[PDB]
C-alpha cells in the first residue's frame, strides 16, 4: 500500500462516505434479519 | 505545416502525492485550512482552471482531459442503462405487447417495505416504471433480445474504459501543445465532416440495413423471436429484397444517380406510422443520410495545410458596415484565446437545441409506440426543457465570466463588443421598458379575467365566448403547414406533424397525435412565455454588460466576477456582481420553464391526449377544460394544480407512493432553501459564536474554526436547494399524475 | 416521387461539363494556392469534387423538370 | 536496435531483456504505458491458471473421483456452481489472492520479482542457470497453455466432445 | 534519370532522388508532393504482392484444384466459412503491419516493403536492388493482368487460361 494513497483514503470525505455506508449497512442488515422493531421486546 | 500535431511527453508524473494534499491546485489553498470556509473554497473553485495558473496550454490540457472524464462517465451511464435494461427489465414482454405493458427497468430490493414500489407493470413483471424512453429507442434500433442489450452494455463499458484511458494518456503521458488546441478551422472541418457527417452516415447505414427490415417485420405482426438476426439481413440480399425490392438492384442506382429506384426504403412520407404512432423510419433514414451529406460538404469549408478553404478571420473582418465601425474584427482572437467565450456560445447553442428537441419531439414522435406512452413524452419534454434553460443561463454566466476576466479593451477598440458596451444603457432601458409592457399587457389580462369572473361579469372577460384575442398569425401558419403537402411541398404524402391540422392518429385506442387548436388562452400563455423569456434576457444581459463597471461601481472588474458586494455604501451595493445576476436569472429561468411545462402538461392533457372510442369521438383526460379555465389564475389553481395533484397525494399505499414522499421532501427542501435565501451571514456567525462557546466549555472546540457560509455561498446554497425543491415537486407531481391517468 | 433516369451519354455529358466548368472556376477564384501554373492535386480534387456535386444537382434537377 | 523475434519491428524500449523469455514482442506498446512488473505478474498468473486448466482437462476426463458424478468439465462448472464446490474453490483462490495482492504490492516496490512466490519445496532449481532455464521453460509453457486452454474449451463448444475423443476420430 | 513524359518533366519531391527502386519519373498528378513517400511505396509494394498472389492463384486454380470440393468462389467460400478462416491470419498479420507502418512513419530504420524475410538468402548482397526492380515491375504487371482478367470473368464467366485455350 502506497502511503500517499492511504493518506488520500484517510481524508474526511472518503472516510465519511465509507463510515456512513458502513453504518447504513448495519442498519439495513439489522432491519433485514430483525424487521418491524417498533419496540424493545419484553 | 501550419496545422500539425505538437505534444509534450510525460508533462505530469502519475503519482498519488497530490491526492493526499487537498488544495494543491491553488497557492492560497495549499497552505491548508484554518477555517471551515477553506473547505467550501476548495470544492467551489477546483475546476476553475484559469484562476490557478496563467498558462493557457495547461488550462486547455486540463479542459481536454476533463472532457474525456465526462465522456467516460456518460459512457458508463449508458452502459448501465443497457445492462439494467438487459437484466432487470420487462423488455421482451413490452416488445410482444407495446400497448398494454408499462416499461420498467428498475427493481428494488425488499428491505423496509419499499418492495411495494415494485408495481404491477404488466408482462408478468414487477418493478419501478421508467419514463426515459429507452424501450422505444431499442425498438427503433432493432434490438429484439436482451443478449443484444448485454452486448451494448459491454460496449458501453469498454468505451468508458477507453475514454478514461484516453484522458489519462492525453493529460499525464502525451499532452497536446497550445498550438494544437488553437486550430479552429481544422477542428470545425473534422467535427463537421467526421463527427457529425460520418456519424450521420453510419447511423443512416444502420437504419437502412438493420432498423428498417426489423421494424417492418415488427409492424407486420411478427413475433420478435422469429425475426432474423441483423447479420442475416446483411448477407441475405434476397431476405432484404422481399421487404425492399430495390436492394435487388444493389449499389448501381446510387453511383449512376438513379436514386428514385431507392424510393421504397428512402421516403419522404411524413405524418406518422399508423401501426406505431411514430415517424416513418425510411423518412428518418433519408433525413440522416441527407444530414450526413450536408455535414460532410460543410466540413470542407475551412482553410487547412492545403491552399483550399475559407479563413474565418478574413470572413469576420470582411463583414463590416457603416453602422458598426470595425465590425466583427477581433472576435477570432477572442474565441481562439478565451475558453470562456467558447463555453458561453456552446452552452447557449446546446440549450437552444435542447429546447428545439423538446418541442420537435413532442410534436413529431420519432420512435415506435412513444406517442401513446404519455409519461415518456411528458418526462422527455420537461427534462430537455430544464436542461435547455440551465444551459442557456450557463452560457450567459460564462459570457459574464469572459467579460470580467478575459476581455481586453486594447484589442477591442471600436468593434461590435465595444459599441455594445457603449450603448448598454439604451439596450437595458428599452428591454426593461418592453419587459414592463409585456408584464402589464400579459399578466394583467389574467388578473383582469380573474376579477371579471369574480365580479360576475363573464361578458367582460378575455375569452372565446367574450372579447377575443385571437392568435391569427399562428393559426395562419398552421393553415399554411396543413396546406403544405402537395402545394408547397409536392413530394410529401402527409404533413410534417398533425399538430398543425389533419386527422387524429390513434394507436391502441389512445391518441398518438391530433390537431392542437390555439385560442385566447394559448395567446395569453404564449405572450406570458415571451414576457418571461424577455425578463430573463434582461437580467442576464444586464449582468453581462455591467459586469466590468457601472455608474455605481466604476471598478467592478477589479473586484472580480464573483463578489458579494462593495459594502453598504452608495446606499447599498448588494448583489452587484454578474454572478448575482446569474443567481436571479436562474430563478427566472425556473419560473419560465415551470410555466412552459405547466402549459404543456395542461394543453396535452386537455386537448391532445385521451382515449378514442366508438363513433370516433375523443375523450380527453381532463375533458377539454383548457379553453375556459386557463384564462384565469383561479382556473390554473383549481383545474390544473388542485385537480391533478389528487394522484400524488392519494398515492400512499400504492406503487407511486415514493413520488408522494419525494413530493413532500421537495416541499421540505425548497422551504429549507429560504432559510439561506432570506437570512444573512452576521446572525449565523454570532449564533456560531455561541455554539463555539458551548463547545469551548467542554473543551471540544475544533482546530478548524467554524465560520458561517459566505454571502455568495449563502445565495448559491439557497438557490441550489430552491431549484432542487421546485424541480423535484414538479417532477413528482407530473410523474405521479401522468403514470396514474396515462 | 421525382423521376430519375438510368445512366446514359446525356448524364455523362452533363457531369463532364460540370467538372470542366468547376475546374476553370476553381482556377479563377481560389485566392490561396502559364495559366495552369501552381495547379496542384488538392486544387484538382476540390474542383472535381465540386464538379461531381454540381453535376449531381444538375442531373437531378433536369430529370425532375423533364429535360433529362 | 530491432526486435529479435519480429525483425521489421523496432525493439520496445522497456523490453531490454531483464525478464527471461524477452524477444521484443509488443507491437501495441503495452509496456510503453503500463508497468512491466504488473504485466509479468498478470502473464504468469494467467499462464499458471491455463497450465492447471489444460492438465485438468486431460486428467479430469482420464480419471474422475468416485464421490462425484461423471460429466464434462464445461458442464462441471455449471454443476459445481449449484452443488457448492465451485464456491469453495473460488473462496480459497480469493484467500490466496489476498496475499497475492500483498505480493504484488511488494513487487511494485522492487523488493520482489514479478514471478517469485518463493515456492520450491522439492528444491528442483539448485543453482542459477537451471533456474534461468526453468524460467524460460515456464514462460514458454505458460504462453502455450494459454493458447491451448482456449483451444480445448472452444473445441468443446463447437464439437461437443472432449479432447481425447476428438483425437481418436478427426 | 528516366523521364517518362518529356513535356511535364521530373517531379521535385522526396521521391525520384534515384534511391527508390523502380522509379521511371512518372507522377503527372504529383501525388508524391502531398502524401508521404514511404507510405505510398509501402502501399504500392503491398498492392503488387497481393496482385501477384491473386494472379498466381487464378492461374493455379484454373490448372488444378486441391482434392475435396472467381467471385462466385468468394461467395461460396463465405458460405463455407473458408473466407473467415483466411480473414483471421491476414487480420492479425495486418495489425502487426499497422504497428510496423506506424513505427516506419515515426522514423524507424525499416525500408518500405521490407519485412526482414529472406530464408533462401537470395537477396543478401548485390542482388537485392535488381530483385526490387523485378518485384516492382512484376507487381505493376500483376495489377494490370488481374484487373483485366476479372472484368473478362465479368463478361464471360470463364477463366483466363481457359478462355485462352478455347
Ligand atoms: C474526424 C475526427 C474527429 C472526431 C470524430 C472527433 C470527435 C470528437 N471531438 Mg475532436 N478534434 C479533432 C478531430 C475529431 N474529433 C481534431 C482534428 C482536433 C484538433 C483541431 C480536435 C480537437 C478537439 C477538442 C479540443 C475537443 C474535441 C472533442 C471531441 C468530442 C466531442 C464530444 C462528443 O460529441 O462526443 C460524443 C461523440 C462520439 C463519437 C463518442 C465516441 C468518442 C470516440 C473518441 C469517437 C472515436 C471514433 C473513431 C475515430 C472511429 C471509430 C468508429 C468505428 C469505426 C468503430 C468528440 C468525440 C471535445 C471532447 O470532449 O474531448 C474529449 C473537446 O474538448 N475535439
Ligand atoms: C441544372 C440546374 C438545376 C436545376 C434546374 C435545379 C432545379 C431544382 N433543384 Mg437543384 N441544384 C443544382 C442545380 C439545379 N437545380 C445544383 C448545382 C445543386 C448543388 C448540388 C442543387 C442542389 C439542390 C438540392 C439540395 C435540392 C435541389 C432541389 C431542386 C428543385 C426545387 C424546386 C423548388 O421549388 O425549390 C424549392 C423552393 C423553396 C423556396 C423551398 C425552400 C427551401 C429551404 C427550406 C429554404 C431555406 C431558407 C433558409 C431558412 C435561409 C433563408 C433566410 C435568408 C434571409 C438568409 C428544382 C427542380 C430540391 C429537390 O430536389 O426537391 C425535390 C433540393 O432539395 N437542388
Ligand atoms: C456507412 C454506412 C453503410 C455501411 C457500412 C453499409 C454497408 C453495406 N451496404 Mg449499404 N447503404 C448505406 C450505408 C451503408 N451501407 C446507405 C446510406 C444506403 C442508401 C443509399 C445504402 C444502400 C445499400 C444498397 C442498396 C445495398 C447496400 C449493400 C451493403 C453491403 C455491401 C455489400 C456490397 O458491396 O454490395 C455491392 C453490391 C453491388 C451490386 C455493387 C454492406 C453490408 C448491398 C447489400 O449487400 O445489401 C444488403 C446493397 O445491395 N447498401
Ligand atoms: C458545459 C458545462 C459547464 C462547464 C464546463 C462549466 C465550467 C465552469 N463554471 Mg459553469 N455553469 C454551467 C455549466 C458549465 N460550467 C451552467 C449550466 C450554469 C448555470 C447553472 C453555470 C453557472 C456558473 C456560475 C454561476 C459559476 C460557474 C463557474 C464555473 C467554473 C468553475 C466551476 C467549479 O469549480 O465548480 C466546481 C464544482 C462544483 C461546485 C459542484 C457543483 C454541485 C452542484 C451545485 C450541485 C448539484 C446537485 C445535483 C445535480 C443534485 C443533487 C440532489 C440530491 C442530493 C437529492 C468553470 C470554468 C464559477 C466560476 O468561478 O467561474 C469562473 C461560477 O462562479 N458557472
Ligand atoms: C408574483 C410575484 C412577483 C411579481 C408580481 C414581480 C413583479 C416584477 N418583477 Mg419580480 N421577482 C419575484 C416575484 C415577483 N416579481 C421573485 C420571487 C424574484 C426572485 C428572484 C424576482 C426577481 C426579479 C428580478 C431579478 C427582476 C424582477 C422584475 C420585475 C418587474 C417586471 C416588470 C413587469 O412585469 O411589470 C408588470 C408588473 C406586474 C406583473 C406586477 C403586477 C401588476 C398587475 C398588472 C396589476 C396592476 C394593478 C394596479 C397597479 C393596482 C393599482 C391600485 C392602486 C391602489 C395602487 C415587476 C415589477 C424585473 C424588473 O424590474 O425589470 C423590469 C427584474 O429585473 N423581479
Ligand atoms: C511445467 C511448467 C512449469 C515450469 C517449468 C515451472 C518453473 C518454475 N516455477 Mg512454477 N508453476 C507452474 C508450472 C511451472 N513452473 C504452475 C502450473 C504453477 C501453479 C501451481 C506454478 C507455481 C509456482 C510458484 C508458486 C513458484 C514457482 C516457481 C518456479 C521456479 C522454480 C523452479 C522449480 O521448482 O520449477 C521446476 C518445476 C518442474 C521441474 C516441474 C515438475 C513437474 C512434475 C513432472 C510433476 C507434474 C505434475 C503431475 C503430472 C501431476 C500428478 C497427477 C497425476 C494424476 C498424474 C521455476 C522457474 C517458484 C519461483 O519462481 O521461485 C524460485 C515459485 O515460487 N512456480
Ligand atoms: C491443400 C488442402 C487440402 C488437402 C490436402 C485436402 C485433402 C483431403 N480432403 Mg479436402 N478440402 C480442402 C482442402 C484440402 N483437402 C478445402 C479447401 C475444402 C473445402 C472446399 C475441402 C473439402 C473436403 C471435403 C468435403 C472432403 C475432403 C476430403 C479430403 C480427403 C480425400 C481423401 C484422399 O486421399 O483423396 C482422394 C485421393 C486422391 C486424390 C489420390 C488419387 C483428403 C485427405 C474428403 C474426405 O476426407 O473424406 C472423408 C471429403 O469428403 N475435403
Ligand atoms: C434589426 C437591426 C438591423 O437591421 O441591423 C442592421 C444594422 C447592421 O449595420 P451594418 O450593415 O453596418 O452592419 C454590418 C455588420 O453589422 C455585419 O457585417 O445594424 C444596426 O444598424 C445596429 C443595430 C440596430 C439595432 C436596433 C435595435
Ligand atoms: C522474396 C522471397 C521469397 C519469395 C517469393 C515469392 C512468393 C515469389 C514470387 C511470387 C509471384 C506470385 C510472382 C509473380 C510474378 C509475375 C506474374 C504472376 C506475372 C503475370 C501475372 C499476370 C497478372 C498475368 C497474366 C495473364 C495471363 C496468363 C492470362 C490472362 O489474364 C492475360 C495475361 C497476359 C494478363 C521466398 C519465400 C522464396 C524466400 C526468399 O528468401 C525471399
Ligand atoms: C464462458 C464460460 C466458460 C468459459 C471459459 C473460458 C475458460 C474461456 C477461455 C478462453 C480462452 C482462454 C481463449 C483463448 C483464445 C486464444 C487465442 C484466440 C489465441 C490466439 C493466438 C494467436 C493468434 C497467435 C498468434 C501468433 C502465432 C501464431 C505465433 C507467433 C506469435 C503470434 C503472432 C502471437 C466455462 C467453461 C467456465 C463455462 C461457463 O458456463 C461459460
Ligand atoms: C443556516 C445558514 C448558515 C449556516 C450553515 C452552516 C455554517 C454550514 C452547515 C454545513 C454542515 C456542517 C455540513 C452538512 C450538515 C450535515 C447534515 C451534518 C454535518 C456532518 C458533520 C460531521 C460535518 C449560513 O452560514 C448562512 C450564510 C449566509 C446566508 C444564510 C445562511 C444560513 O441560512
Amino acid at each position: 500500500m502506497d502511503s500517499n494513497f492511504l493518506k488520500y483514503l484517510s481524508t474526511a470525505p472518503v472516510l465519511f462516505t465509507v463510515w456512513l455506508s458502513f453504518t447504513a449497512s448495519f442498519i439495513i442488515e439489522a432491519n433485514r434479519f430483525f424487521p418491524d422493531m417498533l419496540y424493545f421486546p419484553m | 505545416k501550419k496545422v500539425s500535431i505538437t505534444v509534450d511527453r510525460d508533462p505530469v508524473a502519475t503519482s498519488f502525492e497530490k491526492w493526499a494534499q487537498p488544495g494543491h491546485f491553488s497557492r492560497t489553498l495549499a497552505k491548508g485550512p484554518k477555517t471551515t470556509t477553506w473547505i467550501w473554497n476548495l470544492h467551489a473553485d477546483v475546476h476553475d482552471f484559469d484562476s490557478h495558473t496563467n498558462s493557457l496550454e495547461d488550462i486547455s490540457r486540463k479542459i481536454f482531459s476533463a472532457h474525456f472524464g465526462q465522456l467516460s462517465i456518460i459512457f458508463l451511464w449508458l452502459s448501465g442503462m443497457y445492462f439494467h435494461g438487459a437484466r432487470f427489465s420487462n423488455y421482451s414482454a413490452w416488445l410482444s405487447n407495446p400497448t398494454a405493458v408499462k416499461p420498467s427497468a428498475q427493481v428494488v430490493w425488499p428491505i423496509v417495505g419499499q418492495e411495494i414500489l415494485n408495481g404491477d407493470v404488466g408482462g408478468g413483471f414487477q418493478g419501478v416504471q421508467v419514463t426515459s424512453g429507452f424501450f422505444q429507442i431499442w425498438r427503433a434500433s432493432g434490438i429484439t433480445s436482451e443478449v443484444e442489450l448485454y452486448w451494448c452494455a459491454l460496449a458501453g463499458l469498454l468505451m468508458s474504459g477507453l475514454m478514461i484511458f484516453a484522458g489519462w494518456f492525453h493529460y499525464h503521458k502525451a499532452a497536446p501543445k497550445l498550438e494544437w488546441f488553437q486550430n479552429a478551422e481544422s477542428m470545425l472541418n473534422h467535427h463537421l465532416s467526421g463527427l457529425l457527417g460520418l456519424g450521420c452516415l453510419s447511423w443512416a447505414g444502420h437504419q437502412i440495413h438493420i432498423s428498417l427490415p426489423v421494424n417492418k417485420l415488427l409492424d407486420a405482426g411478427v413475433a420478435p423471436q422469429e425475426i432474423p438476426l441483423p447479420h442475416e439481413f446483411l448477407v441475405n440480399r434476397d431476405l432484404m429484397a422481399q421487404l425492399y425490392p430495390s436492394f435487388s438492384k444493389g449499389l448501381v442506382p446510387f453511383f449512376t444517380l438513379n436514386w428514385s429506384e431507392y424510393s421504397d426504403f428512402l421516403t419522404f412520407k411524413g405524418g406518422l406510422n399508423p401501426v406505431t404512432g411514430g415517424l416513418w423510419l425510411s423518412d428518418t433514414a433519408h433525413h440522416h443520410l441527407a444530414l450526413a451529406v450536408l455535414f460532410i460538404v460543410a466540413g470542407h469549408m475551412y482553410r487547412t495545410n492545403w491552399g483550399i478553404g475559407h479563413s474565418m478571420k478574413e470572413i469576420l473582418e470582411a463583414h463590416k458596415g457603416p453602422f458598426t465601425g470595425e465590425g466583427h474584427k477581433g472576435l477570432y482572437e477572442i474565441l481562439t484565446t478565451s475558453w470562456h467565450a467558447q463555453l458561453a456560445i456552446n452552452l447557449a447553442m446546446m440549450g437552444s437545441v435542447s429546447i428545439i428537441v423538446a418541442h420537435h419531439m413532442y410534436a413529431m414522435p420519432p420512435y415506435p409506440y412513444i406517442a401513446t406512452d404519455y409519461p415518456t413524452q411528458l418526462s422527455i419534454f420537461t427534462h430537455h426543457m430544464w436542461i435547455g434553460g440551465f444551459c442557456v443561463v450557463g452560457g450567459a454566466a460564462h459570457a459574464g465570466i469572459f467579460m470580467v476576466r478575459d476581455y481586453n479593451p486594447a484589442q477591442n477598440y471600436n468593434n461590435l463588443l465595444d459599441r455594445v458596451i457603449r450603448h448598454r444603457d439604451a439596450i437595458i432601458s428599452h428591454l426593461n421598458w418592453i419587459c414592463i409592457f409585456l408584464g402589464f399587457h400579459s399578466f394583467g389580462l389574467y388578473i383582469h379575467n380573474d376579477t371579471m369572473r369574480a365580479l360576475g361579469r363573464t361578458q367582460d372577460m378575455f375569452s372565446d365566448t367574450a372579447i377575443q384575442l385571437k392568435p391569427v398569425f399562428a393559426q395562419w401558419v398552421q393553415s399554411i403547414h396543413t396546406l403544405a403537402p402537395g402545394n408547397t411541398t409536392p413530394n410529401a404524402l402527409a404533413t410534417a406533424s398533425y399538430a398543425f391540422g389533419g386527422d387524429v392518429v390513434a394507436v391502441g385506442n389512445k391518441v398518438a397525435m391530433m390537431p392542437i387548436s390555439l385560442g385566447t388562452a394559448d395567446f395569453m400563455v404564449h405572450h406570458i412565455h415571451a414576457f418571461t423569456i424577455h425578463v430573463t434576457v434582461l437580467i442576464l444581459l444586464k449582468g453581462v454588460l455591467f459586469s466590468r463597471n457601472s455608474r455605481l461601481i466604476p471598478d467592478k472588474a477589479n473586484l472580480g466576477f464573483r463578489f458579494p458586494c462593495d459594502g453598504p455604501g452608495r446606499g447599498g451595493t448588494c448583489q452587484s456582481s454578474a454572478w448575482d445576476s446569474v443567481f436571479l436569472g436562474l430563478f427566472w429561468m425556473y419560473n419560465c420553464i415551470s410555466v412552459v411545462i405547466f402549459h404543456f402538461s395542461w394543453k396535452m392533457q386537455s386537448d391532445v391526449w385521451g382515449t378514442v372510442q366508438a363513433d370516433g369521438t375523443v375523450t380527453h383526460i381532463t375533458g377539454g377544460n383548457f379553453a375556459q379555465s386557463a384564462i384565469t389564475i383561479n382556473g390554473w389553481l383549481r383545474d390544473f394544480l388542485w385537480a391533478q395533484a389528487s394522484q400524488v397525494i392519494q398515492s400512499y399505499g400504492s406503487a407511486l407512493s415514493a413520488y408522494g414522499l419525494i413530493f413532500l421532501g421537495a416541499h421540505f427542501i425548497w422551504a429549507f432553501s429560504l432559510m439561506f435565501l432570506f437570512s444573512g451571514r452576521g446572525y449565523w456567525q454570532e449564533l456560531i459564536e455561541s455554539i463555539v462557546w458551548a463547545h469551548n466549555k467542554l473543551n471540544v472546540a475544533p482546530a478548524i474554526q467554524p465560520r458561517a457560509l459566505s454571502i455568495t455561498q449563502g445565495r448559491a446554497v439557497g438557490l441550489a436547494h430552491y431549484l432542487l425543491g421546485g424541480i423535484g415537486t414538479t417532477w413528482a407531481f407530473f410523474l405521479a399524475r401522468i403514470i396514474s391517468v396515462g | 416521387v421525382p423521376q430519375t433516369v438510368a445512366w446514359s451519354a446525356k448524364t455523362g455529358a452533363v457531369m463532364v461539363l460540370s467538372n470542366i466548368l468547376c475546374i476553370v472556376a476553381g482556377r479563377y477564384v481560389i485566392q490561396v494556392k502559364g495559366s495552369f501554373a501552381g495547379f496542384g492535386l488538392p486544387e484538382l480534387l476540390a474542383s472535381t469534387s465540386l464538379g461531381h456535386i454540381v453535376g449531381s444537382g444538375a442531373i437531378l434537377g433536369l430529370s425532375y423538370v423533364g429535360v433529362l | 536496435d530491432f526486435s529479435a523475434a519480429v525483425p521489421f519491428l523496432k525493439r520496445p524500449t522497456n523490453l531490454d531483456g531483464q525478464y527471461i523469455g524477452d524477444v521484443g514482442f509488443d507491437p501495441l506498446g503495452f509496456s510503453d504505458v503500463f508497468d512491466l512488473r504488473v504485466l509479468r505478474e498478470a502473464e504468469l498468473k494467467h499462464g499458471r491458471f491455463a497450465m492447471l486448466a489444460t492438465l485438468g482437462f486431460i486428467v479430469q476426463e482420464l480419471y474422475t473421483f468416485p464421490f462425484f458424478p461423471k460429466m464434462a468439465p464445461v458442464d462441471a462448472h455449471d454443476y459445481f456452481v449449484k452443488q457448492g464446490g465451485g464456491s469453495q474453490i473460488i473462496f480459497w483462490i480469493s484467500f490466496v489472492e489476498l496475499f497475492g495482492v500483498v505480493a504484488l504490492f511488494e513487487t511494485l516496490q522492487g523488493k520482489r520479482e514479478p514471478g517469485d512466490f518463493a515456492f520450491d519445496p522439492l528444491g528442483l532449481a539448485k543453482d542459477e542457470a537451471t533456474l534461468e532455464r526453468y524460467r524460460l521453460a515456464e514462460v514458454k509453457h505458460a504462453r502455450l497453455a494459454m493458447i491451448a486452454i482456449g483451444g480445448f474449451i472452444h473445441q468443446y463448444w463447437v464439437t461437443k466432445q472432449t479432447v481425447l475423443e476428438q483425437l481418436g476420430n478427426f | 534519370m528516366p523521364v517518362a513524359i518529356p513535356p511535364l518533366g521530373r517531379p521535385e519531391t522526396d521521391m525520384f532522388d534515384g534511391s527508390v527502386p523502380g522509379d521511371a519519373g512518372f507522377d503527372p498528378l504529383v501525388i508524391s508532393g502531398w502524401l508521404d513517400s514511404r507510405w505510398l511505396r509501402e502501399a504500392e509494394v503491398k498492392h503488387g504482392r497481393v496482385a501477384m498472389l491473386a494472379a498466381a492463384g487464378c492461374i493455379a486454380q484454373d490448372l488444378f484444384t486441391f482434392p475435396g470440393v472467381m467471385s462466385a468462389l468468394h461467395d461460396a467460400a463465405v458460405k463455407a466459412g473458408s473466407m473467415q478462416q483466411m480473414l483471421w491470419p491476414i487480420a492479425i498479420l495486418e495489425t502487426i503491419s499497422i504497428a510496423a507502418t506506424i513505427q516506419m512513419l515515426q522514423g524507424s530504420g525499416r525500408a518500405p516493403g521490407d519485412f526482414g524475410f529472406d530464408p533462401l538468402g537470395l537477396g543478401k548482397g548485390a542482388k537485392a536492388e535488381r530483385m526490387a526492380l523485378c518485384e516492382i515491375k512484376n507487381g505493376r504487371l500483376a495489377m494490370i493482368g488481374f484487373s483485366g482478367m476479372m472484368h473478362h470473368y465479368f463478361i464471360t464467366g470463364k477463366g483466363p487460361i481457359e478462355l485462352l485455350t478455347s
